[PDB]
């Protein structure tokens, strides 16, 4: 798919950034199915909820955190929960819908997880825009327009 | 002769190649992709579209000229990067059109 | 921003209950710890009469009562969630009541890792120390003495990382733990004795034991027995060095107990109260040998009958139980010898109500608000209406959980999502199952999911609808859409198999309820939960997993998609006002959209970049997004108004910044009073049953609370001594700062009942009293 | 009938008598 082509072109771009700020690949969010990197397009996402990241342009961003909190799922670190299932149920029962069917779920994905091993916004910005061969050398792109036109783009093929 | 030059230079922007041409169709914006080295490591910058404007400005003495820009261009390439970069594999490769459609000149 | 942030319903749900002699050493005294709230209770002849009802500046996690050597009345050992420790004495002087603070310290350490089954207090049977297990690997002790003013504590390293419950045993010559922990090979018992002046642990009386897979309590038996009573999931075992004495009765087996209480002081009974409700009696049958010492023959459990779902539960006196229930309402039970010829021993006496958890609410107009709202859960879950008055609550069971509710007006009806749990077959009659009418949708234990038509005057179920196996329901709305003139019932459900992570699968089914009928007038597919739904401007916003869609309502009576938006990891919430859009993620906080009307798609502005667990969002004004996080707290975002670049205008930026200490489920638009130096009103309902009111200040009006607040802090006396400042500071396991933009407006009503003498120290060189009072009384008139 | 609910303690008989 011409979406899977643009971010295989900038996954192998960003492939040589010093300052990019690539998301965890130990990330909860691979463990809990909700980013899939076996398909390239996940790049773009995480680009669109700022999970990745050029430090040049955003120097003090707030960190991601590795693993939700144990209200937020019910389950360290990679590690079985003590606590019975019939407790975490009555736990979850106290939560609105939405965010009781989210701390299910997440016990439920999270419980299987195991771990995984562990400035060029400009041209990004162009090859997100596909005008690389029509935009003028005086345009000047930051991680902001870059974000931008992924969401565009995401928008558009999604 | 320099309308041969051009029809060179027409068949490295033809389609069939830019699958590895396309870096090279335009000067190597420094502030786009971040390469604040450029300016240092690399004194005189060439590029496919300042060769075809100098061939409409007609500013090439001859087909040797044209070589001369070409291979700066090449020579830039496999200068400012490393061996086995990716850059240096899709210049090797269109020098070898030049060079397969230039040796017929 | 600036915020008023003020209780309207303290907490109703019982995190805690102990018996003992604290208010006098004749007096039986029951202490009831409701989150940030502490009740003492003296029981009399006719029944449990409240002497002093206190507030703490900390979510209370343990709460224990102790008699040091000495001491001629009980002590109270009270440790906050933000690990304020205080050791207080209840003194009377004559018609004046003081919680002395004895002592008081905080005991967090600088690096820890929080225990999952989370902080446990235990005290020695001789008081000797309080030991606290806060962190793992790390029991800290706290020396009793009298010299020991500041608490100063020590830590001593638990090789046993994932302990799930300890007690100090009786009879010991030394202070002696015995908790269970896991391990690779499973959970075991094991014992340590605490040495003082050693500050070190030595080997346990008696070595460890293999235990039940889900044993998860621990009950340290008196003399004349001694030992342990180790209670799992389905067998209870005791434990006394060479005795060792399981049983493993089958009644237990269908449900989880989840609290104990000693019943006699020689622990030859007990009570248990497991998940379904149910009450058992632990018997430990006597057997004095020709020795002159006394062994644990048996053990015997009776159902004792049904109460209500028992957070905690103690024996008072002369047969009656306190049942403290955070699920459901608390009561006073009595047991019999004889049953009500129905095998029930147990007999209801007294209901405490309890509003938590409040997983959904509205406000109705049935010009004076009423809030509508789901309470409880399985059982124990019902609709509560709340009407100011102070607050009357009326009460409507459903016997299964409300999950959301919305009022129709033109129907005279509320729907209500709701759920209950069938073995299928279900376990007991509840409202979906004694519905007048009934439907079902056409194209262990499982959750069926009903959609309830609910009289607004009678509160009785009219209609109930049974959605597909396998389908929850998450959202709902009533509302008109398009062209259309009905008004519909709009449900948003999900398919779930274990085989999923995110559902592949979900509906958006449009009913209509006319003529005391229910009718699925349409049926969208779509290839996610729906999380939420809003009516917006004709048209239907749904948040489907990681998408936000915009629908439109189309002639032919379908929907039809207008525009989407991806840019999330899990919408869970949306609020909308005008053309902007709320959108509450799960971890990446909020973002506000605008739908552009003349492009017919959204438009991103700015999302908070900050990682906040969202647990509710909320639209104060076009400015201010009010959002509650899974940790406690409050905090307002704001569009930067100083922003000069692109990047800082993709800002929101938090402005304030509140420690709540409770757990917002939802927030709605509306007040309790009759239709000021506020503007707006915004309730919010949380887990513990609190319902809370914020709205907004000027500059002045909010520099002016600030400077009382200040004020009030320096001469305001605090139980256990814990600064209010340091309460309401933003605290995550991340990330803390002082409160920002928010006013405590407890602590400002708190000003109307000091004494005049202290409300002229506090309004010194500020201003006469009198003009204060009048502003203390105009806020609370809100 | 239950004579394991028999002598359940009391600390005070006049407590919750007059209920
Ligand atoms: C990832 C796509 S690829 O086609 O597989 N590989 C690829 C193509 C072109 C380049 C370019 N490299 C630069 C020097 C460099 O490494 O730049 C960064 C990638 C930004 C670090 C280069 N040297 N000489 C020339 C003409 N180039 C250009 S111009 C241009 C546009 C690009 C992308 C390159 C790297 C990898
Ligand atoms: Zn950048």
């Amino acid at each position: 798919s011409p979406l899977e082509s643009l971010a295989w072109q900038v996954k192998c771009l960003l492939k040589y950034s010093t300052t990019w700020k690539p998301l965890n690949p130990n990330s909860w969010l691979y463990h809990a199915k909700l980013l899939d990197p076996s398909t390239p397009v996940h790049i773009l996402r995480e680009i669109g909820l700022r999970l990745s990241h050029c430090s040049h342009c955003v120097p003090k961003l707030e960190p991601i955190p590795e693993w939700p909190p144990l209200a937020s799922c019910g389950v360290p670190p990679f590690q079985k929960p003590l606590t019975s299932p019939s407790r975490l149920s009555r736990d979850h029962a106290t939560l609105n819908g939405a965010l009781q069917f989210a701390t299910k779920q997440l016990s439920r994905t999270l419980s299987r997880a195991t771990p995984i091993p562990e400035c060029c916004c400009g041209w990004l910005t162009k090859t997100v825009k596909e005008t690389t061969r029509t935009e003028p050398i005086n345009t000047t792109y930051s991680y902001t327009d870059f974000q931008k036109a992924v969401n565009k783009l995401l928008t558009a093929s999604l | 002769q320099l309308k041969c030059c051009s029809g060179i230079l027409k068949e490295m922007f033809a389609k069939k190649h830019a699958a590895y041409a396309w870096p090279f169709y335009k000067p190597v914006d420094v502030e786009a992709l971040g390469l604040h080295d450029y300016c240092d490591i690399i004194k005189h910058p060439m590029d496919m579209s300042t060769i075809k404007s100098k061939l409409e400005a007609r500013e090439y003495r001859d087909a040797q000229e044209f070589g001369a820009d070409v291979r700066l261009m090449f020579s830039n390439c496999y200068k400012y990067n490393p061996p086995d970069h990716e850059v240096v594999a899709m210049a090797r490769k269109l020098q070898d059109v030049f060079e397969m459609r230039f040796a017929k000149m | 921003s600036y915020n008023y942030v003020v209780t309207a319903q303290k907490p109703t749900a019982v995190n805690g209950c102990v018996t003992g002699h604290f208010t006098s050493a004749e007096d039986l005294n029951l202490l009831i710890a409701k989150n940030t709230r502490l009740e003492i209770y003296v029981v009399t002849a006719e029944g449990l009469r409240p002497v002093k009802e206190v507030g703490m500046y900390g979510k209370i996690a343990v709460m224990e009562l102790f008699r040091p050597k000495g001491e001629s009345k009980d002590l109270l050992f009270i440790l906050t969630a933000k690990y304020n420790a205080c050791i207080l004495e209840y003194k009377q002087s004559g018609e004046s009541i003081d919680i002395i603070t004895r002592a008081h310290g905080n005991v967090q350490d600088r690096i820890g890792r929080p225990s999952e089954t989370g902080i446990i207090g235990i005290i020695d049977p001789e008081c000797r120390m309080i030991g606290l297990r806060l962190y793992d690997g790390l029991f800290k002790v706290i020396p009793l003495d009298r010299d020991n003013k500041e608490l100063k504590a020590f830590n001593i390293r638990l090789e046993e990382l994932h302990v799930i419950d300890v007690k100090f045993l009786y009879g010991c010559q030394a202070p002696t733990i015995c908790f269970v922990y896991q391990d690779p090979q499973g959970r075991h018992v094991k014992t340590y004795e605490v040495s003082l002046r050693e500050k070190e642990f030595n080997k346990g009386p008696w070595k460890q034991e293999n235990v039940e897979a889900e044993a998860s309590m621990v009950i340290a038996v008196p003399e004349p027995f001694g030992g342990a009573i180790i209670i799992g999931q389905e067998s209870i075992t005791y434990h006394n060095g060479d005795k060792y004495l399981a049983i493993a009765p089958p009644i237990i087996k269908q449900s989880t107990i989840v609290c104990h209480n000693r019943v006699d002081p020689n622990g030859s009974r007990y009570l248990l109260g497991d998940m379904e409700g149910r009450l058992f009696m632990l018997l430990l049958e006597k057997e004095e040998q020709m020795d002159g010492t006394v062994t644990l023959k048996d053990l015997r459990v009776e159902l004792l009958g049904e109460t209500s779902i028992a957070e905690c539960l103690t024996y008072l006196d002369n047969g009656v139980v306190f049942v403290g229930s955070r699920l459901g309402d608390s009561q006073l039970v009595k047991l019999n010898v004889d049953s009500n010829e129905q095998g029930s021993y147990v007999v209801a006496m007294e209901t405490f109500t309890n509003l938590g958890p409040i997983v959904d609410m509205c406000v109705v107009d049935l010009g004076q608000g009423q809030l509508v709202t789901c309470s409880g859960a399985f059982k124990e879950g019902s609709l509560r209406i709340i009407r100011n008055g102070k607050l009357h609550i009326r009460t409507v069971p459903l016997y299964e959980s409300p999950r959301k509710i919305c009022y129709q007006e033109v129907s005279q009806c509320f729907g209500v999502l709701s759920s209950r749990i069938e073995v299928t077959t279900a376990l007991r009659p509840s409202a979906s199952t004694q519905a007048l009418s009934s439907s079902v949708s056409s194209s262990e234990e499982v959750e069926v999911h009903n959609l309830l038509i609910i009289d607004q005057h009678t509160f009785e179920v009219l209609h109930a609808h049974q959605f597909l196996q396998n389908e929850y329901a998450l959202s709902l709305v009533s509302c008109k859409l398009g062209k259309d003139p009905n008004t519909y019932f709009i449900v948003g459900t999900a398919m779930v198999y274990p085989e999923e992570a995110e559902p592949k699968q979900g509906r958006i089914v449009v009913f209509q309820y006319s003529d005391g009928k229910l009718q699925t007038v349409a049926e969208k597919e779509v290839k996610g939960a729906v999380y939420s739904m809003v009516e917006f401007n004709g048209k239907l916003l749904a948040s489907i997993n990681s998408t936000v869609r915009l629908y439109e309502w189309t002639t032919e009576k379908e929907l039809r998609t207008e525009c989407n938006h991806y840019n999330n990891i899990m919408a869970l919430y949306l609020k909308t006002k005008g053309d902007f859009i709320l959108v509450g993620d799960l971890m990446r906080s909020v973002l506000l959209l605008a739908y552009k009307p003349m492009e017919g798609n959204f438009e991103e502005i700015a999302r908070d970049f900050n990682p906040n667990w969202m647990s509710a969002v909320e639209i104060l004004d076009d400015d201010n997004f009010l959002g509650a996080e899974n940790a406690f707290n409050l905090f307002v975002c704001q569009k930067d108004s100083a922003a000069t670049t692109d990047e800082e205008r993709q800002h929101l930026q938090e402005v304030g910044l509140f420690h709540l200490g409770e757990f917002v489920n939802v927030f709605c638009h509306g007040s309790l009073v009759m239709q000021t130096p506020t503007q707006g009103s915004v309730l919010f309902g949380t887990v513990n049953g609190m319902i809370g009111l914020v709205t907004s200040l000027s500059e002045s009006w909010y520099n002016l609370l600030l400077d009382m607040q200040n004020r009030l802090n320096k001469v305001i006396k605090s139980v256990g001594k814990i600064e209010h400042s340091f309460w309401r500071s933003f605290h995550t396991e991340r990330k803390t700062e002082p409160a920002t933009g928010f006013i405590d407006g407890d602590l400002i009503e708190s000003f109307l009942d000091i004494s005049r003498p202290k409300m002229q120290e506090v309004v010194a060189n500020l201003a006469t009293a009198d003009d204060l009072i009048k502003v203390v009384e105009e806020l609370t008139r809100i | 009938m239950a004579d394991f609910l028999k002598g359940l303690p009391v600390y005070n008989k006049s407590n919750f008598s007059r209920f």
